[PDB]
């Protein structure tokens, strides 16, 4: 009938209920649609780097044909970052369609493997070489005191 | 597709009940879902709390009052089950 189980729903079940339990420490999840499972907002609030302290907010969509395709994912936090444009688009290679870099989505991986990489944005995976905002690499490259002073205006305006 | 027995008039806590008590099952913290007119519903998840907050009303709710028919299959996960594991409704 109409009433049977879906491919991706199948799939977020599980995973959407294993999902809290494996956060990282520094974040939070909301579903202001528990039937919608297929969308969520995330909170990341660093314990470290230039961007502790702040909280960015993170909307994610599963689209119909999941997990042959990644997760969309927007920031809706407004930002200074390199891998984080300030329209919110991100760069975070597992949420691209593996080529050669066997380093975008697979099949094999889950909500809390995307979480986990979007916290990373803010510490391990933060990085200035192949940015997806050139200004903001520009602007840390030639001076990063101010660099530093543009995050933290924008943080105190944005994400606090 | 495993088997379930329950009344149309039994309440959602009840099969919450079986999943978390049976000496085979025993769920933690089980989800409790359902494929409704093309669409997912969550009849109950105690995983993640903004949806358990959201959904623990259903509770009281029986199987009928829900909307679901005889046969159905609901969607179920816990952290026991290594995948999603379906549940076929038989109406007593």
């Amino acid at each position: 009938s109409t009433r049977r189980v879906s491919v991706r729903d199948k799939l977020l079940v599980k995973e959407v209920a294993e999902l809290e339990a494996n956060l990282p420490c520094t974040c939070k999840v909301h579903f202001p649609d528990p039937n919608k499972l297929h969308c969520f907002q995330l909170t990341v609030t660093p314990d470290e780097g230039y961007y502790q302290g702040g909280k960015f907010q993170f909307e994610t969509e599963v689209p119909d044909a999941y997990n042959m395709v990644p997760p969309k994912v927007k920031c809706l936090t407004k930002i200074w970052h390199p891998n984080i444009t300030e329209t919110g688009e991100i760069c975070l290679s597992l949420l691209r369609e593996h080529s050669i870099d066997g380093t975008g989505w697979a099949p094999t991986r889950t909500l809390k493997d995307v979480v986990w990489g979007l916290n990373s944005l803010f510490t391990d995976l933060l990085n200035f070489d192949d940015p997806l905002n050139i200004e903001a690499a520009e602007h840390h490259l030639r001076d990063k005191e101010d660099f530093r002073n543009k995050v933290d205006d924008y943080i105190k305006r944005y994400a606090r | 597709p495993q088997n379930i027995q329950f009344s149309p008039s039994a309440k959602l806590q009840e099969v919450l009940d079986y999943l978390t008590n049976s000496a085979s099952l025993q769920m933690k913290s089980p989800a409790i879902t359902a494929t409704l007119e093309g669409k997912n519903r969550t009849l109950y998840m105690q995983s993640v709390t903004s949806i358990e907050e959201r959904t623990r009303p259903n509770l009281s709710k029986t199987l009928k009052e829900l909307g679901l028919v005889d046969g159905q299959e609901l969607a179920v996960a816990d952290v026991t089950t290594p995948q999603t594991v379906l549940f076929k409704l038989h109406f007593t």
